[PDB]
């Protein structure tokens, strides 16, 4: 799948910066996954694979590409036609014990796309509820 | 200039 080696081209190519990752590498990234859309499945793999296996330091990058890729699919297919969102649901628990191996200053940054999904609608509240106890009870 | 979540799409 052309498409899908592109993607994962322009995912993997995150090691080679050092975070914070640029507007402009992210959205070379989100372009990718877009035109890749008929091979959702596989994109949302791809994205889950490196969230699980990268290293600690690019665990936020990995949750800023299911932001941008969600929030730029709602943009451009409309808000209940974007298959990103509920496909990223799926493994969502898995996503996030994985997200949850980042650096400790880095939990705070999970916690605020979280809050910015739930105050924006990206992900259904019922989705979003448990992952922010997860960050709370990490806390305790 | 560094992605942020609160950028519009
Ligand atoms: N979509």
């Amino acid at each position: 799948m052309e498409a899908v080696k592109t993607f994962n081209s322009e995912l993997y190519s995150l090691n080679d910066y050092k975070p914070p990752i640029s507007k402009a590498k992210m959205t070379q990234i989100t372009k990718a996954a877009i035109k890749a859309i008929k091979f959702y499945k596989h994109v949302v793999q791809s994205v889950e694979k490196f969230i699980q296996k990268c290293k600690p330091e690019y665990k936020v990058p990995g949750l800023y590409v299911i932001d941008s890729i969600v929030r730029q699919s709602r943009h451009q297919f409309g808000q209940e036609k974007d298959v990103f969102a509920p496909r990223f649901s799926n493994n969502i628990i898995s996503t996030f014990q994985n997200l949850y191996r980042c650096p400790g200053d880095d939990k705070s940054k999970i916690v605020r796309v979280l809050n910015l999904w739930q105050k924006n609608n990206v992900f259904k509240s019922e989705i979003i509820q448990p992952l922010l106890d997860m960050a709370a009870a990490l806390e305790h | 200039p560094s992605y942020s979540p609160t950028s519009p799409s």
